[PDB]
């Protein structure tokens, strides 16, 4: 929601797609992250990009 | 959150090191020692007139 509201501001296309399926957060190779762990529980720190 | 580091002991530098260096002087021109070419050149000439 705040990406959304921040790519409006921007003067950008809110993030939209068709078909069976959910949203989440992914690695460079497209492997997504664990739902249920905390962050500090996987290998995320200051800086990364997801 | 950060990565936690600890610094460790330096590694040794490439050391540096200076050179005194004395150049080797200029050659020197030499004088100008002269012939007696006039006295030759009358020489042949008389030793051809006998």
């Amino acid at each position: 929601k705040v990406v959304n509201s921040r790519l409006r501001e921007l003067g950008e296309a809110p993030l939209e797609a068709t078909g069976r399926g959910r949203w989440a957060l992914c690695l460079v190779d497209g492997a997504p992250l664990r739902a249920t762990q905390s962050l500090t529980e996987q290998d995320v720190y200051d800086g990364d990009r997801l | 959150m950060k990565r936690g580091f600890a610094r460790p002991t330096p590694e040794k530098p490439p050391v540096i090191k200076p050179e005194n260096i004395v150049l080797s002087t200029p050659l020197s021109i030499p004088p100008p020692e002269g012939k007696p070419w006039w006295l030759i050149v009358v020489g042949v000439v008389v030793v051809g007139l006998l």
